[PDB]
């Protein structure tokens, strides 16, 4: 889905 | 105040010197920032800065100039005007790098019957226009800094014709502001005005102003004090009228790095 | 928490007055803008004001390309007493006097720049002939690196500059840059030398020029036809134009009031009266 | 990592909308946002030392 | 699958992210992420069997 | 110590400046009283005091002298040594009073081939004996204040018979102490030596020493520092021999009251 | 995801 950084 | 207190009555202290004023028009903070010393999240040279503190953080008398209906104005550079003031001077000349925020104080007093306004301007890099249509950007370093005797604006342009040997001075129009700008806009820098009905001094609180932390007081001047007669003198029906124009300059919360051997200039 | 879209203050309406509060009494010696609004000098309504600042923001008032250079490059066969010409530009945005102007309304500003490059062509010569479509390099060559002497020599390789490979006919080429200052602000204005004289030295030793800071302030670009030569020659300019985005200003000036002569704050004898007749008692 | 801000709408045919994606590492690359503020003019304005009441004399 | 990381902002006009999306099966298609970590320099510095105290003497 | 730590090896710094020595023999604290800044309990000028810190406490080295078979002895007086270095000479000639404590720090190798001993010792109040047995008291301020340069001891009492120009300089005798008392004594002072087989310099740290808390440094010197050849300089089998000797000095905790014009004194 | 301004 998304990744966060 | 029902106790006195007045916006025309004022006492500045710092160091050994007081100042007193009858006759203020209230006094201006630059940019309404006060002087402070550099913060830590600011700070760029990483050696032990010096803070000469009261030894250098107090009011310098330049020498006194003469208003007279010939005048065109005057002009000073800071740190420059103050090079030579006691142990200001000395932490100036001795450092690579130093910053420094100033109160200044110019007297001019006459009396109830005598007329005439002087735009008191302080400028953050008030840069002049040069002499020459031959050569731009050529004010040599010696006549761009006069030390506390100044300099003077003129109402004339008069380009310098000696190409053997160039004046390398500056050429300051008055109505220009000496650098190529409208004088009736300078009221958008930091200033005050003295009206002689109104009132006998002007007081400029400046902070350090740059595009650094700090940097060479010796290469660079961060402001610049243009004093213009916005009104002529006058008084009664004399025809040659004098006033003396008195500055006083003290420099706040100043510290320097990066120290050496004195710093011995070409100033001639 | 007050944006620069957001409405103005309302018009409150007011009635008449006799008192001794008097706004209108003022003393400008102070320093001081009299802070005043109608309703202070005279009988208002209540207004519901709509109009905002949105387009005098600080960014607003900057957020366009300026044409800051026009550099000439040319496509011709190298010969004994001339070669082929590339262009060599120093980054500056006093070449031109528009966003000069603008910029110099500060003292000093922070800001990324966005550089858009416009490229345009033509035959030169009166030959029937052709060209087929020229592809150019802009190289950025940082104070340091080594200035291109020749449209082929070794630096045009590029390992560590950054070039675009601009194709003829395509979109103008955009890049983006930080704000590459070496100052905490760029300084439009530097009331000093970048040199002390010292009395031990000789006066030439000790020379520089009022109010220069670094000689090669932010380097070079270097433009070139990567093309081999055509028989018929074929000229070509790269129009460059300058934007500050994401910009922040500090101590405001008084405008540009007589011509700009050279990149300093020098003026020209002739050109120093602005202003026109009209007489004070004339509308 | 999509930005939904309102537009402030002038012409008329709820709050209308707008996205804005950054696609690159350096935020010298992103556009301007134009979301910006105002502050009072004070600084320049009213620079005294002793704060002004505009009803009272300046020079008191 | 999209990969949202934060911008370090220089010049500014909360977090500015950028968004990132693979399109491609092999790694060797991808971009450079830029996100590199920083190491010691002692293997180059220090290579001393004998751990090195700088206020001691380096020979005793 | 185990990770190494001697008293031999020491490391010296102070504002922009570092000593490092690998002979020391420990290092003195004079009185065991390390400098401090005047206490308020203990204050007298009541203005506020100038503290330049770094830019006045820092390791300033004076002329370098030679030792040789022939040497008697030199000596220095503090703060006259200084008058001249930097910022804290400065300050010095700029205010009416000051103080300030030091870290003196003598320098002198050779081989483990050489020998010899200098007796290092610093006196507070160090009085030296005049040239004259016709007028008592007749140094001039001129000859007691050297400055950098030092003076020099002698092993004869030679009496000035000029009456008509006096040379009104001191005349110092090496057993003697240049002041009437036995040199073999002046160990009750804070001393170190320098026996060169054993270590290459002396390292005092004297505190500000005075019957008063602040005085006139211009006027008065608060500690002499005296250095004598206890057994003389001596190598292989040469007849001339020479070694230099090197004086660095550090003032420490200096504060200054009374600001006002400097002082140009009459050194010549 | 998304911010909301
Ligand atoms: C492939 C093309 C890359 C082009 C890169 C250009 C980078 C250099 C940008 C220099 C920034 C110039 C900003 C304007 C001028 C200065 O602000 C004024 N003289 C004040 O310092
Ligand atoms: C946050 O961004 C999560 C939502 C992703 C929405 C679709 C993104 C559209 C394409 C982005 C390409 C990114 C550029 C490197
Ligand atoms: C994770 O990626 C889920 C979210 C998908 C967001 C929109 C993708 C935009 C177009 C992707 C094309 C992929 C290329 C083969």
């Amino acid at each position: 889905g998304s990744s966060s950084t | 105040e029902a106790c006195g207190y007045s916006d025309r009555v004022l006492q500045l202290t710092l160091g050994n010197s007081t100042i007193t004023t009858q006759e203020a028009a209230n006094s201006v903070v630059a940019y309404g920032r006060w002087p402070e010393y550099l913060r830590d999240s600011e700070a760029n040279p990483v050696d032990q800065p010096t803070e000469p503190d009261v030894a250098a953080c107090r009011f310098y008398t330049l020498d006194t100039v003469s208003w007279t209906k010939e005048s065109r104005g005057w002009w000073w550079k800071l740190p420059d005007a103050l090079r030579d003031m006691g142990l200001f001077g000395q932490n100036m000349y001795y450092h690579y790098l130093g910053r420094s925020g100033y109160t200044v104080h110019v007297q001019c007093n006459a009396s109830k019957f005598h007329q005439g306004a002087l735009g008191v301007f302080a400028v953050p890099e008030m840069c002049l226009a040069g002499d020459s249509n031959t050569t731009t950007m050529y004010t040599s370093y010696q006549n761009a800094n006069p030390g506390e005797k100044g300099g003077t604006f003129t109402g004339t342009f008069t380009p310098d014709n000696n190409q053997t040997s160039p004046a390398r001075r500056f050429c300051p129009v008055d109505y220009l502001l000496g650098n190529g700008t409208l004088l009736g806009n300078a009221f958008v820098f930091p200033h005050q005005i003295i009206n002689l009905r109104t009132n006998n001094c002007a007081t400029l609180v400046l902070p350090y102003v740059n595009s650094l932390s700090i940097d060479s007081m010796v290469k660079h001047n961060n402001w610049g004090i243009a004093i213009l007669p916005l009104a002529p003198l006058n008084f009664a029906s004399e025809s040659s009228p004098e006033i003396p124009i008195t500055l006083t300059i003290a420099p706040m919360c100043c510290e320097f790095n990066g120290l050496r051997n004195i710093t011995l200039p070409r100033l001639q | 928490a007050a944006t620069s879209r957001d409405a103005l203050p309302n018009t409150e309406a007011s009635g008449p007055t006799h008192s001794k509060e008097i706004p209108a009494l003022t003393a400008v010696e102070t320093g001081a803008t009299n802070p005043l609004v109608p309703s202070d000098t005279v009988q208002t309504r209540h207004v519901v004001q709509h109009r905002s600042r949105s387009e005098s923001s600080i960014e607003s008032f900057f957020a366009r390309g300026a044409c800051v250079t026009i550099m000439t490059v040319d496509n011709s066969a190298s010969t004994t007493n001339k070669d082929k010409l590339f262009a060599v530009w120093k980054i500056t945005y006093k070449d031109t006097v528009q966003l000069r102007r603008k910029l110099e309304f500060f003292t000093y500003s922070r800001f990324d720049m966005e550089l858009t490059f416009v490229v345009t062509a033509n035959f030169t010569e009166t030959n029937n002939g052709h060209a087929l479509n020229q592809v150019y390099q802009i190289m950025y060559v940082p104070p340091g690196a080594p200035v291109p002497e020749k449209w082929d020599d070794y630096t045009w390789q590029t390992s560590s500059n950054p070039s675009i490979f601009y194709t003829y006919g395509t979109a103008p080429a955009r890049i983006s840059v930080p704000y590459v200052g070496i100052s905490n602000a760029y300084s439009h204005f530097y009331d000093g030398f970048s040199k002390v004289p010292l009395k031990d030295q000789s006066a030439a030793l000790g020379d520089s020029l009022y109010g220069a800071a670094s000689l090669n302030d932010f380097g070079i670009l270097a433009v070139r036809v990567v093309n081999d030569h055509n028989p018929t020659k074929v000229t070509s300019k790269i129009r460059v134009y300058l934007k500050p985005k994401h910009i922040r200003v500090w101590c405001p000036r008084p405008p540009r009031a007589v011509a700009y002569y050279g990149p300093g704050v020098d003026y020209k004898d002739g050109t120093l009266t602005p202003l026109s007749t009209k007489d004070l008692t004339t509308y | 990592g999509a930005q939904v801000s309102s537009q402030k709408v002038g012409a008329h045919e709820s709050t209308i909308n707008y996205t804005t994606i950054n696609y690159y590492r350096d935020s010298a690359s992103n556009a301007a946002s134009k979301q910006d503020f105002s502050q009072d003019p004070s600084k320049f304005t009213e620079p005294i030392k002793d704060v002004l009441i505009k009803t009272a004399p300046m020079l008191n």
